[PDB]
Formats: C-alpha cells, structure tokens, sequence
DNA sequence: GGGTATTCGCCGTGTACCTCTCCTAGCCC
RNA sequence: GCGGAGAGGUA
DNA sequence: GGGCTAATGACGGCGAATACCC
C-alpha cells in the first residue's frame, strides 16, 4: 500500500486540487477509457493514479492537452 | 473464577488495559457461559380469519 | 434532480396554502381499524394523498401501469407510485380565522409591536374575557380600550351604531389588513426625526426596521392569522399498524385529530347559530388544539392519552437535539458502516487497522458483487447474493483482492477533534474486534478496557482518494491545534525504550568495545552482554549539512548496549546524541520532533513505527512488574509522622490556653502538616530514587535505582512523582466538602492499609472528582458545539489581501519569568513589515515573510523582542480570510492551502482540549539585570525617592543584550528603592508598600489647612491626651452622619506661609477631597514627614473560557475614560455623583453617572488616559473594543484564554481563538450615513464592499464611517446572514420566525447550509468546485 | 455489527438504527465536523447523500458498483424534502429557487 | 413621563452505543 | 412491528 | 371482545414588561 502521499502534494502545493486531478484520473482508469502509463503491482486504481502523479506523468494540464486531442 | 496471573508487559498484547490470555483458559473450558433467548410466536384472531 | 440555489422563506398566503394542497381532510378518522384500506376522507385518505399502493386504485376497478393519469369513478383516488403519498399536502378550511403561534409568543411578539400593542392585552383578547373597539367610529371611546363584560353590554345598548368590537384571532387579522403599512412607516420616521431619546429610540428603531422589511419582503401582514392550515402528507406522519391490529401512530396523528373535531364542532355550531358565550368558548378550544398542533408546550401543555408526558409538535420535531437539523440532517445515519470492541494489534503499520473478516465482507458486500461479476464466477447478481451467503473460498479471495487499496474510516465515539477519524488500511483477521494501531490511541483517545470504534467505507473514487490523502493515519502526525506531533509513544513503548538507554555502573561486559551496533545486538541477544551495560561502541552517523547531502561522520562514543540496540532504526540525518540519553516521554518525543523537522513525513513514519515495535519488543524482554515490595516504605517514615503528632499537639495545648486564635491555631497545622508531608516525599524520593548501592570490581557506587515503579515514574509511561507518594509516601491533605481541608491528614498509604476515616475521606475525594468529571463534560460538549458552529462559515478564499495591518505581538511574561517565549509565539506567521536591526537600515526579514524555525533562530541570533505579524482578525479580504494572514500552522508544515475551512479546525482544537480544565510585599528580581521603567513620569522627592505619579506605571528587566526578562506593574504609592540604572542583586527587594492599605501620597510639602472641615456639623473631635492619639473621622458618602450629609469637607495642601503650592506646570488650586474613611490620627502639630499614611483601605477553567468567549459583562464591570482631560464634577447628591468629563479640546458634555457604593482610583486634578481604568473589578470585552479598537480587545482575549489553557499544559496557538474573535466582531453599527439607514446593525463585510464599491467608482460619492461591535458566539451566532446556519442549533421558532418575516433569502454561501442540502461543502477538494459553479453564473 | 445496505427508516428515509434490526452507525454532527476540518468535501457528500438519505442515489450507486465503476450522482438529501414539508405544514413558505 | 431595578419567563444544558417493559381508553350494547 | 417514553449499563 | 366516541430537589443569561423613584 501507497502509505504517503507527501511527493504528489510537493508536486502540487495546494493539496486539494490534488485529490480531484487525482480522482479525474482515476475515474478515467476504471470506466475503462483510458490505460495506466506505469506497470501496476496488483494494486486498485486510486493507489495507480497517485504512483503515476508521483512519478509526474500526469497532472490537470496534462489532462487538459489530452481531453482536447 | 481464580487464575494465575502475572504482571509484565509482553510484546504490547496487554499494551493497554487490554488483557492477554492462554490456550489453556478456552482449552480448560473455565470462562464459557451459557445464554438463553426467548422468542415468542403469537397467533392471535383477526377479523379476516 | 434540479440544480438550484438561494433557498427562500417567507410567510405562507393561505391562497397559496390552497395552492399546495390536493384535498381537505373533513373527518378526523384514519382507518377503519378492521379493514386497513384509509377512510373515504380522513387524515389518510387515498383521493387526497395518493394511492396506498403502486399505480392501482382503492377499490380495485384499475390497477394497471396502463393507466397513469385515471382517477377511479368510484374512489376518487388517481393511480400513481405510492411514493407521492410522500410529498402532496392537504389543507383544512378554518371556520374562525387563528392566530400562528409562532408570530405570537417569540420573545420579540412581532404581532404585539406590529399592531403596537402589548403582550398583556393581546393574551386578554386570545382567552375570550374581554372585547377591544378596533376603530369605534365617531363615539368617546379610543381604538385600544380595554372593556370589560358589562362595560361593553352598557355601551352597546346605549350606541346600537359607531361601535366597533369584535373577538379572537379574526378580530386580530381584522386589524392587520386595515393597517396602512407606508403611511405609518413615513410617520414613524418623521418621528424618529423629532424624537431625541434613548429606549423609546430603540423600540422606534425596531419597528421601523420590522416596517420596512414587510413592504420591502411582498408579505401582507394578516396573513399571520391562519385561514387555510396545511396538512402535512400522510407518509411523514405515519399511522403504522401493530401486529395485532393495534395501531401505533405519531402524536400530529392525535392533534391532527383533535383540530378536526373542535373545528367540525365550531362549523356546526355556527350553522345553528349558538349564543356566543358557546361560540366563543369553542374557538378557544380550537385555538388551543391549532396552537398545539404548531408548537405544543407555550400554553397549558396539552398532554397525550394516559401518559403524562407533554406530545411533540411539529415545533418539537424540528427545533432541539432529538427533533431534527442536529438529529437528521447533520447527525444522519450512514450505510456500509460498522461497529465493534478495540484491541491492540501491536504489528501493524501505522497506516493500517486490523478488521474482521466478517464485518469487511458484510460492508463491502457490493464491491463482492462487482468483482465477482466481472470475473464471472457469477452469471447474475442474485447469484453473487448466494455465494456470499454460502461464503466459500472464493468470496474470501476476491475480499481479499478488493480490500488491498481499499481505505476505512475509523472513528471513536467522541470525535472531539478532526484527529478523531482517520483512514487505515485493513487488514483482514479472525476474531469480532476491530485493531487499532497503538501509535494512535493518543489520538482517538482510545483505551483497550472495552472502548468501541466505529468504521465507514468511502464508496467513490473521489472519497477513497480523499480517505487515503487527508485523513490517513500517517498523514496526520502533528496536531492541528499546536504544532507538535500526535502519534507520540504513550506508556509501553516508552516503558522499553527507558528500560534499554538507562546504563549501570556495572554488570556483564563492562567496558568492552563494539565495533557497531550489530554486534551490540549479537552480544545482547546471545547473552554476552547486558541490554544496558556502559561500553565505547564506533558508530557512523549521517549529517545532512550540505544542500540535501548525508555525509558519514564515524567515531567512537561511550554509550550503552541499549542505546546502539535503538540506534539501529534512528534513520540517516539524525545526530546520534538524540539517543544518548535516558529517554524518556519527553526525551521520545522530541526525538520524533528533530527526525520530523529534519527528514520529512516518510522517515518519520518508518520510524514511528520501528520505535514502537523496539519498545514493544524490549518491554517484553525487560520483564518490569510491581511486587509490594517495590515500592520503598521510606525508613524514616514513622520518626516524622510521631514528631509532628508531637508537635500538633503542643500547638493544640497551647491554643487551649488562648494565645492563638481558632484560626491561626487552623493555619499553623495546615502549614505544619503541608511541611510533614513534603518531608516525608523528600524522605521516600531519596529512599526509592537512588538506592541501588551495587558494587564495580571493588569500592563501592551509587546510581539512580533501577526501582521498576520508579522507572515507571520517571520513563513518563505511567504515574506521576504525586501517585509514588500517594503509594509509598503519607498521601498528603484532603478537601472536606465545602472545600476546608481537614486538621489530621492520611497518614497512612496503600501499600499499608487504611482505617475507616481515611478511606472515607479519599471516598469524598474520589467522588467529587468523577462527578467534576462528568458535568466538565457536558459543559465541555456544549462549549466546543459553539464553537464549531460560530466559525464554520470562515474559509480561507484568497492567497494574499495586501493590506499593512498587523498586531504586534510580544512573549508574555507575567511576573516572575517567561511563560511562553517569543519563537513558538511567532513561528509560522507572517510579518506585516520588515524588522530592522538594533541598527537602522539593517532588514531582517522582507516583507510578509513565513517565520520557520530558521527565521525564528536567526532572531534568536539577534535580540529582536517583539514582532508585529499579520493576524486572521485584521485581515482584509471579504467572505473568507487571506492565506497570508493566517499563516502556515497546520497538521503539516507548510502555508496554509486556499480552501481550507480554518473556522473549524479552530473551534475544535480550543473545544477538544477542554476536559481537563478546573500578600505582594516584596518585588524581587530572579536574574542578575538591569532595571528599567515604562510609562511613568516621576519627580523625586526631598526624602529621596524616585516618586511614582502615574498609575499605568510598569517595571521591567532589561538583560546584558537588551531583552526583558521579567515584568511587573507598580502601582501608586509604592515606597521605592533604586532608580534608573542600577543593577540588582538575585532575589534583591526593589519595591515595597503595604499589602492591606493603600496610602495616599502628598506631592508638595507645607501646612495642612482645614477648608470646609468644620467641627460638629459633619464631624465629631473624639481626641486623645498628649501623644497625639485622635478619632477624627472623615466619613464616605454611604457612611456619613445624618447632619454632615451634604457639607463635605477638604484638605488643602498650603506651605509654610500659607499660600497653597501649585502642582508644577498647572495652574490648578490643590483642593484634596478627603476621600472616605479618613482616619485623621496624627492631629495637627506633627511636621508631615513625605509618606504619611492619609487613608486605609481594607475564577478560571471552563466556566471563565465559556465567559470570555461569550463576552459576558462579568456583572461588575470596571469604568474607562473616553476622553483624556481634566475631569470635573457637578450636581452634587441626587442618588448618583456625576462626573462629566471635560476635555482640553474636545467639547464638554460627557456626563457618566456614579453609584454612592463606587470608589474612585484617580483623583480629580488628575491626567487620564482614553480607557484608563476609573474603577477596580474585571472589565467587560465591550468596553475595550469600543475605546481602545479591535487590536486591544483581541489581544486582551486571547491572553485571558491562553492563560487558562496553559495553566493546565494543553498547548494552543493563538490562532485558533483569534479565528474565533475575527468571528465574534463580524457586526458592526454605522454611525454616519450616506448608503445605509443610519443605524442598522450591519455585517462588517458588507459595509466594507460598499466603501469598496464608492472607491472604485471614479467618483468619491458617499463614504460612511462604521464603528465595529463585539458580539458573543451565541449571539454573534444568532445574527448570521444566512437563515438555515442559525436555526440549525439554536431556538428554531425565533430565528425561524424572523427569516419568515424578512423574506430573507439564503444563497448558502457556508459549509453548514451546504451540507444541510446534501451538496459540496465550499471547503477543501470542494472549494474548486463551488469556485467553478461561481463560474458557471453569468457566464457562457 | 456490521451492514452494507437493508431495511431504511419511514419518514426520513435513513437507515434504521439498532443492533435488532440491521441499522447503520450515526455521523453525528461530531464526525460531521471532522470532516469538515480535513478538506473532505466528497466523502462528506456522499456520507450525506448517498450512503444514507437519497433514495433515488443509494439505488443508483448500488447499481453502480455492482458495475464496478465508482462514481456517484449526489442529489437532495429526502430528509431535507421531509423538513421543506415540515416547515410549509405551518404557515411558513419555503421554496427552493431558481433563476 | 423617563430612566433605572426588579420580577418574570424562555432557552440552553457532550457525543457514540447496548439491554428490558410498555404503547388509545372507557363505557355501553 | 417503523416509533416514543421510563429504567439500567458502556466509553 | 366489539362497537362507539373522544405539583413540589437547576441554573445561568438575557431581554422585554412593569414598579418605582425622582
Ligand atoms: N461520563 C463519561 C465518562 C467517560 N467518557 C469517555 O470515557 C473516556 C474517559 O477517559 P479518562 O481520561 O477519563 C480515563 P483513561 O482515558 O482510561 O485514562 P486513566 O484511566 O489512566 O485516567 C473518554 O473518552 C470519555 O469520552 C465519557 O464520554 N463520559
Ligand atoms: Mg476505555
Ligand atoms: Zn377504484
Ligand atoms: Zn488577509
């Protein structure tokens, strides 16, 4: 288990905004629209999206430039 | 009931006031108590029958 | 559903009352109670509510979905879904026009002063007794007389005509739809322009208020009285049937009924046309069951069938705890949620929660069904349903797979703060008890003695991902309330770590030399060497110096098994010094603070956890108990105890004899015995402490025992030195009821054993305590549900207002020494301007800078004393408070983020924390420091003495870098040793005067000359022989005599020839009132020596918490000055003194009247200050924030607060009471004009925009001056903008009736009112959203 | 004691409370708070809503987990419904507005 | 009559949970 | 058989 | 059973309504 989020909220300072890109990705994860761009380890789909906001792939604006394309 | 007893800390278990406990206390069948519910059926008479 | 907002009250016109009923009720019955199809019409019936069951009608003749508008020709009920018999209203036609009780009996009786008439006479017309002439025509009679019985049959029988009475509610509404609203209101404020006068003012000023809101509202003011009554739909006050055709049903179901009767009855009456004694007494009875039926309990309390207990109103249900907004709609009842016993479960992470199978299967049985689905191991989902019934292998295993980042909410019973819930991972166990990991008990405050937690599932994505990032365990490690950490190890944990760093002179492997740890750890474990044993061990630590850089430092330290055994889990950047040392609680904590403040969240986590598995671990391994002997009867014990029973009775022998008051006698064994029992303490610390006198190779050594119950005490784990003595010691004095303590204490312990009267006595004791414990609480409960509830609306909306102001904030040393110093009053709040230096030109910190603990050092570098940061109250942003202004304190480290609700988390750290809440000779300076005085102008004397003139005269204590250590305020008259310069010795008498007499101080020398202090009249010569003994009696004016009541005699202060000196500088005639009780014992003849005595004069914990944040004027408030200048006096006598202040400048007319009881601490001549204090006693909040402005009362608040708490220990930034008073003083009262209607009690917010709105017009226009108001919680409360917050808690029925009123409109704005209508509160993830829908409006 | 979804309350459509008959635990005003302490606006909003009050809600997002996607359509709590009718049962109107 | 006291009456008084009994009543046909 | 009283108990 | 009818053991705070004192 992802036992802290400290890196994701250094990443995006406001530490609230983080839960709702956070979720928006995760939302397009299980509604299977969309597919993981790190290798999962068993893990659920909220713990997927913030290792991948960890390792910053993703954020708003890149959810921005890819809704749009 | 009366049991051995022995005041130590062991590996937090008892951390608490929580309390450990031996095998040997549910083996020797010393602290298993009997229950008793009641439940009532009432068939009374209605007007339709 | 809709997407609405601004939800809108106002009073009900009964056409529209019409409008939302389907039906009128006209029968009072159900249900046939045989057959349970409803009645044909009654208060259930199918052609007005809707069909009982889904889409088919009563009598059966259509049943089908077909049909969905029909309405059976037979029955007149329509086929629908049964669910609208949820929502469709019925109404009932009210022969006799009634009264709404609400508009009539709230306090404020809004019928009463709208129709101007007072509560008496209307409550005389309500009970039927006597008529009132509603515009009598051309007659002799005015149109609110008063007649009674036989008053009224003379006038109608002399004038048949010109004479209009009438009775009861319709007589009401009669005169309440004559009423010209305008012309009345244009006439009120003509004479609100005539009329100059304070309380008929007031109640002009209301009632206009009360006018204008009507014609501005749309709402007609009769329809207060009731026409048409609605119904409230049949489902929502069920008449559910008992198993055995019994009936149970809801009180509205009885008054519902009786209402239909009485009015049945009236309407049958009048068709027979009754005399109208009949008439009259059946619509009392009418009224009486309707005002029931609206609220229940303002009357004779209309009780229920053969109970005694008063039946709930619809009034009841909403208003009050159990009713309604605190029961169902903040306090609902979640699905998927869990309860069970606690238990320790010592080996999970600190992130994760032991949770039983069973339980995990039953809450997350839907997520069971998904996944089972989408692996297929079921076709349908009825089969899932069956395969988690049989629970076979599979189910588990799929648990197992669902539950893995899936996060619980844990939650213990009373959440007193936010750290109350928190998410975990679970783990799936046997057993029906839920784990708790032991780090956070301290948290919760949990206790493993049958203490039960409760457990919820969040089911999105947006709530596990909120779950998992702001409520889990290991996100949460400091406290919101002050910085430090929460998770700290509590009492076993500690227990191991004491037991394994603590070292011995000797034992096995003295002396030896490890080349590490890990062969610490070898020799330990194999039984080479004991778990503590001294020993020089090479050790490698880690020192983060560079720019993020870990650099080895490796050398040899002498040091204890133990401590390397501890050492192994410390991560890399921490010094190895942090273990070195006994570690204890204090010793652990601040450990975990430096691995915290240095490394960061993860480390401190990972180490948490290794310190408590290590504790746990080695506790076990140390085999600690308690055995009787372990605690040390002291030797010497019984030698004290037969000395001072020897020495109290000698003292007692000698008071038989009467020597020695009752009293003193009392005092002299208190005392005796309080030294006894701290001989004794002293005796048995010696005794316990360091009695293990074991051998090294040859002489002998002594060392701090290894006592397991001194460890205990010592480690911090358990018990405090006051239970070792209440153990091993005498237990020291007790407190009889009324709060005396008792001559002979206990003297024995419990190792020993009692006798009857010493158990007795601990038995008051102990009961007191625990019944303290229980009211602490309640009152406690009560305390922080304000609290919560004044400050929800606050949100942090904007990243920085810009504005300059500030409060200059200093360490507050109260006497002796530093309470509380600077660094942890300031860290974390930004500056409102630059500090410079000691030297000019020299910034220290930019502008508004975050204060972190490096800012904080380098002004501890520096001798900065006091700084002026950016407080919440001042901050200058609307709706909301500014990031800057608050600053960063937080349960993490950084500045506050925009969104963050701050009221809440304000008022429940002040609220959780309170549970545990209950001569002046000599000055003497502690350190070795130079004296400085601070607002004082002196003249020194012949005598020598740096004479003190001012009152508001401070001394304080410079050190050698110029800082102020100590404090105190010297008052006048205070006999005075070293001036200005000098430096004192430690504990050196600077000061002195006398502690039961106040004298009065003579600034020139010369003659005393008697002016109007004539003999006989108000004056009675009692003197004595030649040395000079007198009675001359200068009376008070309570206490002088009958004939010297209005002569008042004076002292003037001449010199030796005669004429009177003049105070240096002033012009002023020294005309020296002999202030009351002038005892004149020296007479005339004695050369007044500079310092003659002229005259003699002989709460905290929760409640003062509560008052201090309630501002309760403390019942003999202290008075102020307004304005400085010479005051003077004026008509002497007339049951109060007057004393009008004149001012230099200012104009006159300042009048403040004096009771007789008052006696004055400043004198006449005198130069006062603005909010100087006039009178001694505590001072009302008010008071300060008018004169001196806001700054002063916040300040004055949150030291009178901080103080109680610290007294205890519970650590508090200031913060969070600042909050709190920026959310006390949200009103204001305009004073100028120019927008507004020149005095209405206005939000400060709106008055600001409005300055604003004129400042951004190019224009000046109007700019009106407002002058800001301090309001207590309940209150302050109590007047919010919005409708819904308010009513949520406190009386329903008053603010209820003035929204109603008001037509006011709620656009929810707040987190209360949003979570009241179920949608995104405005706080946190939410904020953007509601930012978002912000805008949405007037956009494309 | 445990429940994932059972028999719900009469008037206000919430969840029975008790041990006999299935019944959820209180969020009481308490845990209400705490909520709000944390930034924790959608699990307050569904522990409003969905998890307890909107019927329309709690069917819908029980369909939508046995689905296996994880979304939520927060509606109107019924027991404000329930208060609104309670109010307008004196003579006070009060509307929910729109523009 | 106008300001000040005094009586007077209303409103509030912690959360979460767990057992049990008892639930419209009286009189007349 | 949803409710509400009364009694007791838990933290 | 079914049918018909309908007293005394809190306490504090606050604000409005008289009682009364000049
Ligand atoms: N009337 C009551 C009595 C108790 N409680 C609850 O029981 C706990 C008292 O802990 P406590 O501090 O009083 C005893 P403990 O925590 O075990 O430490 P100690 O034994 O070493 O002194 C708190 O959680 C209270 O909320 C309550 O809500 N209402
Ligand atoms: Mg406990
Ligand atoms: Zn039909
Ligand atoms: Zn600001």
């Amino acid at each position: 288990a992802r036992v802290t989020v400290q890196d994701a909220v250094e990443k995006i300072g406001n530490r609230f905004d983080l839960v709702l890109v956070a979720a928006r990705r995760a939302r397009q994860m299980q509604v299977g629209g969309k597919d993981p761009l790190v290798p999962e380890e068993n893990d659920k789909t909220t713990v997927i999206a913030l290792r991948e906001i960890e390792e910053g792939l993703i954020n708003n604006q890149i959810l921005d430039v890819r809704e749009r394309q | 009931q009366n049991m051995r007893v022995a005041f130590m800390p062991w590996n937090g278990y008892n951390f608490e006031d929580s309390i450990l406990v031996s095998e040997r206390v549910v083996q020797e069948d010393r602290f298993t108590t009997i229950h008793i519910q009641e439940l009532a059926c009432v068939s009374r008479d209605t007007k339709l029958g | 559903t809709e997407e609405f907002d601004a939800i809108k009250i106002a009073l009900a016109s009964p056409d529209m009352i019409r409008s939302w009923s389907f039906g009128e009720v006209k029968k009072p019955e159900t249900i046939n109670y045989r057959t349970f199809k409803p009645e044909r019409d009654g208060l259930f019936c199918a052609r007005i509510f809707g069909p009982v069951k889904d889409y088919e009608c009563l009598c059966g003749k259509y049943k089908r979905l077909k049909h969905r508008g029909v309405i059976c020709e037979k029955c007149g009920v329509e086929v629908t879904q049964t669910k609208v018999r949820r929502e469709r209203m019925g109404h009932i036609e009210l022969a006799s026009p009634t009264a709404h009780i609400w508009f009539l009996k709230s306090l404020p009786s809004r019928i009463g002063l709208l129709l101007d008439m007072p509560l008496r006479d209307i409550e005389r017309v309500l009970y039927f007794e006597s008529y009132v002439v509603i515009e009598g025509g051309m007659t002799n009679l005015e149109r609110q007389q008063i007649l009674t019985e036989e008053q009224y049959l003379d006038a109608l029988e002399e004038f048949g005509d010109e004479f209009d009475a009438k009775m009861g509610a319709e007589a009401i509404q009669a005169l309440l739809k004559s009423m010209d609203l305008e012309q009345e209101c244009e006439q009120l404020r003509e004479e609100l322009n005539e009329t100059n006068s304070e309380t008929k003012r007031k109640k002009l000023t209301k009632r206009i208020k009360l006018l204008e809101a009507f014609v501005q509202s749309g709402n007609k003011p009769e329809w207060m009285i009731l026409t048409v009554l609605p119904v409230l739909p049949p489902d929502l006050r069920p008449l559910v049937p008992l198993d055995g055709g019994r009936f149970a049903t809801s009180d509205l179901n009885d008054l519902y009924r009786r209402v239909i009767n009485r009015n049945n009855r009236l309407k049958r009456l009048l068709d027979l046309a009754a005399p109208d004694i009949i008439v009259r007494n059946e619509k009392r009875m009418l009224q009486e069951a309707v005002d029931a039926l609206l609220d229940n309990g303002r009357r004779g309390r209309a009780i229920t069938g053969s109970n005694k207990r008063p039946l709930k109103s619809l009034a009841d249900m909403i208003k009050g705890k159990q009713g309604r907004f605190r029961q169902n709609l903040l306090g609902k009842r979640v699905d998927y949620s869990g309860r069970s016993v606690i238990t320790v479960g010592p080996y999970l992470r600190l992130h994760q929660c032991g949770l039983p199978k069973k339980m995990a299967l039953e809450l997350f049985k839907p997520f069971i069904y998904g996944k089972l689905e989408l692996r297929g191991l079921a076709t349908t989902i009825k089969a899932a349903k069956k395969m988690v019934e049989r629970e076979e292998a599979v189910v588990w295993d799929i648990l197992d797979e669902v539950i893995r980042e899936h996060p619980v909410l844990l939650n213990r019973a009373p959440t007193l703060h936010r750290l109350g819930i928190q998410a975990f991972e679970p783990v799936l166990i046997e057993g029906k008890a839920i784990q708790l990991h032991p780090l956070v008990c301290a948290a919760y405050n949990a206790d493993f003695d049958g203490d039960q937690m409760a457990v919820h599932v969040p089911l999105t994505l947006e709530a596990q991902l909120e779950a998992r990032a702001l409520m889990m365990s290991t996100n949460n490690i400091l406290s919101p309330a002050n910085g430090e950490p929460i998770i700290v190890p509590s009492q076993d944990v500690v227990l191991g770590l004491y037991y394994m760093t603590r070292d011995c002179v000797n034992a096995k492997g003295e002396g030896m030399v490890l080349t590490g740890p890990k062969e610490a750890e070898r020799l330990y474990r194999s039984g080479l060497a004991s778990l503590h044993a001294r020993v020089k061990v090479r050790i490698t630590e880690y020192e983060k110096d560079a720019n993020g850089e870990l650099v080895a430092k490796t050398s040899l330290k002498d040091t204890t098994v133990g401590r390397a055994i501890l050492w192994m889990i410390v991560p890399k950047g921490l010094p190895y010094s942090i273990v070195n040392q006994a570690l204890g609680k204090k010793a652990i904590s601040k450990m975990l603070n430096t691995c915290y403040r240095i490394l960061g969240l993860k480390p401190t986590v990972i180490f948490a956890d290794q310190i408590m598995y290590t504790g746990f671990a080695y506790a076990a391994r140390s085999g600690a108990s308690v055995g009787i002997d372990d605690m040390v009867i002291p030797e010497k014990k019984h030698e004290i105890i037969s000395e001072a029973e020897a020495e109290v009775a000698e003292i007692q022998e000698q008071f038989q004899s009467g020597l020695v008051t009752a009293g003193e006698r009392y005092n002299k064994v208190i005392d005796i015995w309080a030294a006894a029992n701290d001989r004794v303490s002293k005796a048995m610390m010696d005794n316990l402490q360091t009695e293990t006198v074991i051998n090294r190779d040859g002489q002998e050594e002594k060392q701090v025992s290894f006592n397991s119950i001194y460890m205990m005490a010592d480690s911090g784990a358990r018990g405090s030195a006051a239970q070792i003595r209440q153990l091993a010691g005498m237990r020291g004095l007790m407190a009889k009821p009324d709060g005396s303590i008792i001559e002979t204490p206990i003297t024995a312990n419990f190792r020993e054993g009692l006798n009857v009267l010493q158990y007795f006595i601990s038995t008051h004791g102990a009961r007191k305590g625990l019944a303290d414990t229980a009211l602490k609480t309640a009152n406690s409960g009560y305390l922080t549900r304000r609290l919560v509830d004044v400050a929800q609306d606050l949100v942090v909306t904007e990243d920085d207002c810009g504005t300059h102001e500030g409060i200059m904030m200093t360490p507050v040393i109260e006497g002796g020494d530093v309470k509380e110093p600077l660094r942890d009053r300031v860290l974390g709040r930004v500056t409102a301007e630059d500090v410079l230096k000691p030297g000019t030109a020299d910034i220290l910190v930019p502008r508004n800078t975050l204060l972190h603990e490096q800012w904080c050092d380098l002004l501890e570098e520096n001798s900065v004393d006091a700084v002026k940061v950016r407080s919440v109250v001042s901050c200058d942003t609307d709706f909301g408070v500014c990031a800057h202004c608050y600053g960063r304190d937080l349960a993490r480290g950084h500045i506050i983020n925009k969104g963050e609700a701050i009221g809440v988390i304000a008022a429940q750290s002040i609220g959780e924390p309170g549970t545990q809440l209950t001569a002046e000779s000599s000055i003497q300076v502690k350190n070795k420091g130079s004296i400085k005085l601070s607002n004082v102008k002196s003249v020194v004397n012949s005598s020598g003495k740096l004479v003190i003139t001012s009152r508001n005269t401070e001394l304080k204590l410079i050190d050698e870098f110029g800082r102020t250590k100590e404090s105190y305020k010297v008052p006048y008259g205070a006999v005075l040793a070293k001036g200005d310069g000098e430096q004192v010795a430690g504990g050196e008498t600077v000061a002195n005067w006398d502690p039961h007499t106040m004298p009065v101080i003579t600034e020139v020398s010369g003659f005393v000359r008697f002016t109007d202090m004539i003999d006989g009249q108000t004056i009675t010569r009692q003197t004595d022989e030649l040395t000079g003994l007198s009675s001359l009696v200068v009376l008070d004016s309570a206490e002088r005599t009958a004939g010297g009541k209005d002569l008042r005699p004076a002292l003037k202060i001449v010199d030796a020839q005669g004429n009177d000196v003049l105070i240096p500088g002033t012009d002023m005639p020294a005309q020296y009132f002999l202030p009351g009780k002038a005892i004149v014992q020296l007479e005339d003849g004695v050369q007044i020596s500079s310092g003659d005595t002229l005259a003699r004069i002989p709460t905290g914990g929760l409640p003062r918490v509560a008052d201090l944040f309630e501002a309760r004027r403390p019942k003999e408030p202290a008075i102020l000055a307004e304005i400085s200048g010479i005051v003077s006096f004026g008509k002497e006598t007339k049951g109060k003194r007057r004393l009008v202040i004149t001012p230099v400048d200012g104009s006159d007319p300042y009048e403040e009247m004096i009771p007789k009881w008052r006696q004055l601490n400043v004198f006449e001549g005198e130069r006062v200050e603005r909010g100087d204090v006039i009178s001694d006693g505590p001072e009302a909040p008010h008071d300060i924030l008018r004169l001196r402005g806001v700054h002063a009362v916040t300040r004055y608040i949150v030291n009178e607060v901080q103080d109680v708490y610290r007294l205890q220990g519970v650590k508090i930034n200031d913060k969070h009471i600042e909050v709190i008073v920026r959310q006390m003083l949200r009103k204001a009262t305009i004073v100028n004009a120019g927008s507004s209607d020149f005095l209405e009690g206005e939000q400060v917010e709106y008055s600001r925009v409005k300055i604003a709105n004129r400042e951004l017009e190019a224009n000046g226009k109007v700019g009106a001056t407002y002058s800001r108001d301090l309001l207590g919680i309940t209150k302050a409360s109590l007047a919010t903008e919005s409708f819904i917050s308010a009513a949520s808690f406190q009386e329903t029925t008053r603010v209820l009736t003035e929204a109603a009123v008001a037509g006011k409109r709620d656009e929810l704005r707040g987190l209360k009112e949003n979570v009241i209508v179920g949608r995104l509160i405005p706080a946190g993830t939410g904020y953007a959203y509601h930012q978002d829908r912000m805008r949405r409006r007037a956009a494309g | 004691h445990a429940r994932s979804t059972g028999s719900y309350s009469l008037v206000t459509q919430q969840p029975l409370g008790g041990k006999a008959q299935f019944g959820g635990q209180r969020f009481g005003e308490m845990e209400v708070w705490a909520l709000e302490a944390y930034g924790a606006a959608y699990t307050l909003q569904e522990m409003l809503t969905v998890k307890s009050d909107d019927v329309n809600g709690r069917t819908k997002m029980y369909k939508n987990i046995v689905d296996g996607n994880h979304q939520m359509e927060p509606g109107m709590p019924e027991s404000f419904n329930v208060l609104l009718k309670e109010i307008r049962s004196l003579g006070i109107n009060i509307e929910l507005e729109d523009e």
